[PDB]
């Protein structure tokens, strides 16, 4: 016959490979598909959907559906922080569990811009303005409004529209990110503070809540497809 | 019945070769009948989220108030 | 109409004017060998009109507890006139048939035969030896033979039957009986019809074969709904069976074939 | 194998036409589809009837023989050929009365030794020889026989790939025959009734020969056994002539049977 | 020689694979064929051949030519039903060993219309109206002429037209159904009941034999080649 | 599977549009870019999401089942057909309500003496029979049901590279249904309690037939054990409807959940 | 002497090659001089049930009276 | 280099490939320089019988007589 | 290298084979052909060439 030579890699099993193999059930009459609604073509699809953000993970909160609600109230302007979040998004606890946090977990690097958006869910009669900001890493995590506005931020005047988007640019050294919490590839600090203050008339609820979203921008995506941890199995 | 595709190159050699010719092609050719036994081409397309992200009935624009 | 027909082969005409339709097996009207699928290099004779004619086999009764007969062709005809002549004298003969089974009654009878050609219509023995059936019973000749209602295995070692037991809704062969309806066949019911006919081509894996030796058709003829008239748990009818050879060729000619009998 | 018609709306009918009656004693069958006695709408078929292709039927290798040599006259075993030793792909043969087509035989050998304990060997080569009706059969597992400068052999290494062999149709009529209503001889008028007597169905006394198997190495009084087993597939089918399927258990290579003549289980006429 | 690599899969045994082996008979003369009478190229068209069903498995009638005869009589209506059946082809024990249930079971899915011939064998003196059924499954299997009308039937009347056939349209959920019986992919129910009442004059037979006929429509076709059931072998 | 779009320099502002601001109640998620809330550069993006089309996603073997058989009923095991024995493949086909694929199964096969100082075999042949809904089961090791004349049989020798064959879309629907929320059967009025009851979520009581797998070589005292791990691979992939992933640990086949509820860790709200 | 023939797909990827192309395309090259070494084509024909379902001499119509 | 040469058909699958195109056709291709190493084409002709069944020397007719 | 799957089949002798291989004695210079009288092409003609048959087998 045709002489050929064995090169080493023959009779193994590459779980990633791409070859043909026969059909075990030969001239099978196959089912015709129909147009089902709702057809996905690439995971990073569900990626940019807003996904509501778990932040509020104390211990009297986390695993109800109070860890997605954050409080706020008409006490007079102060200068400290409502929350604060690193850009973690596969690891952090309030990142790693959103549909973006559970599909990067698949992936060992990531790339892109990233947008938050917060819903006011106050009534109608209250006011404010807030500070919504975005720190690069490599300096002291803001603790005050007076850093925090230093980096980027989008002040919020609460009104008509219910909802205020932040982008948080890629800005980075290295040409993707890690999946997991690592320093050389870290990506900066996530805060709010008051701008001015929540102020409520008389006969008005004057604590509210408001709730994060978080999706990936257009220019995002992921690469080398791993195993995640969020799923695991005992005997 | 051969099917000629390129591949997207990586990391290139120091040749001409990296940068054109059939050496930046890979060739294809089913031997099976059923199409259940061919590989994946894996030349898949991509699609609008909009279905997803905007499943909206009066479309807005993001400059514009969305609220109106 | 689909009722009245009129058969004429030779010097015999077969009239009916309660017909249904005839049935041409697997859509073959029956042939001569062609020069591209012939096999021995003699000259063949061809009968024509003294063996392409209709011969009456004996006629049966029907009556309340008949469950069924059959027949094997050639071999039922072998003794007809110069169709058996040509079929002993020939080492090798071929033939198409055009079977008529005539059955009448009144308005007040009720009952369904069931007509069936069958190729190569193997049935099934009596003992515990495999294909032990003898020649001289598996080959009845015009009288042919009958369907029973159970299976009953010969143990006379001394003197072992040798004969077949057909089981009646087993086909005579262990198959069920109403699948027997992909073989071409025709319905015999009282209220409709006196006759079937079937127009069967030569069915075989080669061109030409012994017709001593080989049973090409087998006729099988089963009630599918029992004989019933009016208050009388007496009635017999008559069941008469006119068969006509078509197409007869003999090749291999010699002396006379006398087989053994009984 | 192919495509089915699509199904055309229907709408009411008030006609002399009646499609649902009819009169099955003329041996044929109503051809009717559901727009004939009922309200259709247009459904465009997709469906395909490529599965049930005659050669679809067929395509699959069906095991027709367990042929057993034991390596310590057993060191050699011949086996006739045929396909009545196992049910299944005889039951699907038997749907046609004549067939004609190719036979692909793969063997699959397996072997092991009898004591858990005891004998070692080493690794065993197969000779699976075709004696066809007519050629001298083998008296010992290495008598001259085993030369076959015309039979055809297949050596077969353990552990290798199973062997594969294709036969073209080697029938002597134009077709194979899995029904023969008659004999291969006729007994004449005056011979003695051990005279002219055959089996009824059977043609020739031998059909298509049969397979002597042997291990070609030189036995070790270590207690070894191996087993081919026989898969055969019929590839480039033509059948005629149909029949019903085989009811009842088969008790031979005929028709006969005697065991369980009582196939169908009771159910009531006005149950569902 | 030329370079090459074995894939997974290589030096396997697939009972249903296609490829070619090397003929042991080489340049054997091949006796060509000749035009045998009925030739079958595709298995449905076995399965649209009209086969008679076993209709009556009572346990003095089954396994005996009695479970192909129904009767009827010249009683005064009722509107009980004279059988039922329930549309499970290739399992129920009616239908299962008719030619198209014996090649149903020789495959796993199954989807088409089907037709039921009933032959009238009573004398030529009887008359009567019968109403044979067909309910899609779901509701209440019908008990009554009542119940039965309300979905698929044809009214039969007996005279010279012999025969009358039912159509059972192809009405189903799923593209093809299973040979098994599975309530997931159910048919429905097969019911006859008497119209108005077979009438018959003095001096003629008051009982009578009805024969049932099955047999596939040409939309009909089956999936996934699999053993049968209807075969087996001890030792 | 392609790219992304370059990022447009973009300079201050000072207008009526007001992309920042938006209203979630909408049910709609602002596609805002870098661009439309600071200054950004032009920058020209080479990045592509070609690792996660949908395709490339499922393109990994996993492994479903892992099958015992123990050559000293063990001489032969049954595995009914499911992706819900594991948990991985599972949770990221539930990605998704719908599904539409083809099948590689790859069979990796380990074997070995149980007793470190006793017995001896010699090489085994294994066969792994799909049954399909229907198709008899086996019920010895060496039974009738093994000779396959229909059902597809793969026959392996140990120490060959792992077995592996493609299987088309075979559901009887248009796509495979990740959940289906509803019964086989509807109780009915007036029958009793014990009739019409179904599991809830569940289609046909046996969807995908079976594996039945057994070693083909006679069996000798020794005693051994070996290990078929079954993995699959969806190629030709298209999916339907996302779903959230699975967050507490599995509790069967259904969506049954008991054990780890609390899936997620403390952390304070103004702590980075 | 390849012969190139074209699959039926069943399921499709989310590729132009799963609608186009050789890529649905599939080569065959026979090897051996017999025919009988061959492997099956599968392109097999079908029929008229004819023969079977209605071995009539006298064609009838089903709209018509069959009994005439 | 390859060689294409026709079977000889048996047995015919009820496809048109049966009865044409390369699906009734086979390939061949030496590899080796030395014809030794070559298989048997078996496409082998024939010839008269006479140098053995008439190796007479004044040819005579069947029909006339042998003895003249 | 190419990717190749092994049918069964693989590593048999069948004693009917027709392959190719490699020649041990390469290069060798073959003796040529002559016109040797009486050369066959088919064991048929053989078949027709009048053998004188051995009617009388008695025992004497
Ligand atoms: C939504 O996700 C799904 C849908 C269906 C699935 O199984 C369907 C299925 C049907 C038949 C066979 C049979 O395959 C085989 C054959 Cl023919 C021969 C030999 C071995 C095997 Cl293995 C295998 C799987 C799985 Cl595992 C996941
Ligand atoms: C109607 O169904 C039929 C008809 C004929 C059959 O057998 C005919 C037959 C004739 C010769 C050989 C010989 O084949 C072989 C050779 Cl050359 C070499 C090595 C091994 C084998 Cl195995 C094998 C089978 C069978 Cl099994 C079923």
């Amino acid at each position: 016959g045709l002489p050929v030579l064995n090169t080493p890699g023959s009779n193994q099993y590459l779980t990633a490979d791409n070859y043909q193999s026969p059909c075990a059930i030969p001239e099978f009459d196959v089912t015709p598909p129909i147009d089902i609604p709702g057809e996905v073509r690439n995971m990073m699809e569900l990626a940019e959907i807003d996904t509501m953000i778990p932040l509020n993970l104390t211990n009297q909160r986390k695993n109800t559906m109070d860890m997605y609600r954050v409080e706020l109230n008409d006490a007079a302007h102060s200068d400290t922080p409502i929350l604060c979040l690193s850009l973690s998004p596969a690891s952090d606890p309030r990142l790693a569990h959103t549909m973006l946090g559970e599909i990067l977990n698949y992936y060992t690097h990531w790339a892109g811009s990233l947008k938050f958006t917060f819903l006011f869910c106050g009534s109608m009669m209250a006011t404010g303005k807030l500070l919504v900001s975005y720190a690069p890493p490599g300096a002291e995590a803001p603790k005050s409004r007076k850093e925090a506005m230093l980096g980027t931020h989008v002040i919020w005047d609460i009104g008509l529209q219910s909802s205020c988007t932040m982008v948080v640019p890629w800005i980075s050294n290295t040409t993707y990110r890690q999946t997991i919490n690592d320093s050389f590839t870290e990506g900066g600090y996530i805060s709010m503070f008051y701008q001015t203050r929540v102020v409520v008339p008389l006969s008005t609820p004057r604590k509210m809540d408001i709730l994060g979203f978080v999706s990936a921008c257009n220019d995002f995506s992921v690469r080398l497809l791993r195993d995640t941890t969020h799923i695991s199995q005992e005997a | 019945g051969a099917q000629v595709s390129s591949q997207k190159v990586g990391a290139h050699e120091n040749s001409n070769r990296a940068y054109g010719g059939s050496t930046i092609n890979y060739t294809t050719i089913n031997y099976y009948r059923d199409s259940a036994s061919n590989a994946a081409s894996k030349q898949d397309f991509a699609q609008d989220p909009s279905k997803f992200t905007e499943p909206i009935k009066d479309v807005l624009i993001k400059t514009a108030p969305t609220l109106n | 109409s689909v009722r009245v027909m009129q058969l004429t082969l030779g010097n015999s005409t077969i009239t009916t004017q309660e017909a249904a339709n005839s049935v041409v097996a697997y859509g073959r009207w029956p042939e001569y060998i062609k020069d591209s699928e012939a096999n021995p290099v003699d000259q063949p004779t061809e009968p024509d009109v003294a063996a392409c004619r209709f011969y009456t086999l004996d006629t049966v009764t029907w009556r309340k507890e008949s469950r069924g007969w059959w027949w094997k062709l050639p071999d039922a005809l072998k003794d007809m006139g110069l169709f058996g002549q040509n079929m002993f004298y020939h080492y090798l003969g071929r033939a198409g048939y055009t079977v008529h089974v005539q059955c009448n009654a009144s308005k007040f009878h009720q009952g369904a035969l069931g007509v069936f050609a069958v190729p190569e219509m193997c049935l099934a023995g009596d003992s515990t030896t495999h294909m032990f059936t003898k020649y001289e019973n598996a080959n009845p000749g015009e009288k042919g033979g009958e369907f029973k209602g159970s299976f009953t295995l010969d143990t006379n070692a001394t003197n072992p039957a040798r004969n077949f037991c057909p089981v009646d809704y087993l086909f005579g062969s262990g198959v069920l009986a109403g699948n027997a309806f992909v073989y071409p066949h025709q319905i015999i019911n009282l209220r409709t019809n006196n006759c079937a006919t079937l127009v069967l081509p030569y069915v075989n894996s080669l061109s030409i074969d012994s017709m001593t030796k080989h049973n090409n058709w087998g006729i099988a003829i089963l009630p599918l709904a029992p004989l019933d008239f009016a208050t009388e748990s007496s009635t017999e009818i008559p069941i008469t069976l006119t068969i006509a050879p078509m197409c007869c060729e003999f090749n291999g000619l010699r002396n006379i074939t006398v087989p053994r009998t009984q | 194998a192919n495509n089915l018609p699509d199904t055309q709306s229907s709408g009411p009918a008030h006609s002399k036409e009646t499609p649902a009656l009819t009169a099955v004693e003329t041996g044929a069958t109503n051809p009717l589809v559901p727009s004939d006695t009922v309200q259709t709408r247009h459904v465009i078929q997709k469906r395909t009837r490529s599965e049930s292709t005659v050669e679809s039927f067929f395509a699959r290798g069906a095991c027709v023989a367990i042929i057993e040599v034991d390596n310590d006259s057993k060191l050699f075993s011949v086996w006739k050929i045929t396909y009545k030793d196992t049910v299944q792909l005889r039951r699907k043969l038997e749907f046609f009365t004549y067939s004609r087509f190719d036979m692909e035989f793969t063997f699959v050998v397996t072997s092991n030794y009898t004591d858990a304990n005891n004998g070692h060997a080493l690794n065993q080569v197969y000779q699976i020889m075709y004696i066809p009706p007519g050629a001298p059969i083998p008296g010992k597992w290495n008598d001259y026989t085993w030369q076959t400068s015309s039979n055809p052999s297949v050596f077969y290494t353990y552990g290798a790939p199973p062997a594969r062999i294709s036969v073209p149709y080697v029938g002597i009529a134009n077709a194979y025959s899995h029904f023969y209503d008659g004999f291969a001889k006729v007994p004449l008028a005056g011979q003695a009734s051990t005279e002219g007597d055959s089996l009824y169905g059977a043609a020739s006394l031998n059909d298509f020969g049969s397979l002597a198997v042997r291990v070609v190495n030189d036995h070790n009084p270590t207690k070894l056994t191996s087993k081919i087993r026989v898969y055969m597939k019929p590839k480039h089918v033509r059948v005629w002539c149909p029949r019903p399927p085989r009811a009842v258990p088969y008790y031979g290579p005929g028709v006969d049977y005697k065991d369980g003549l009582a196939p169908l289980p009771g159910k009531g006429l006005t149950t569902y």
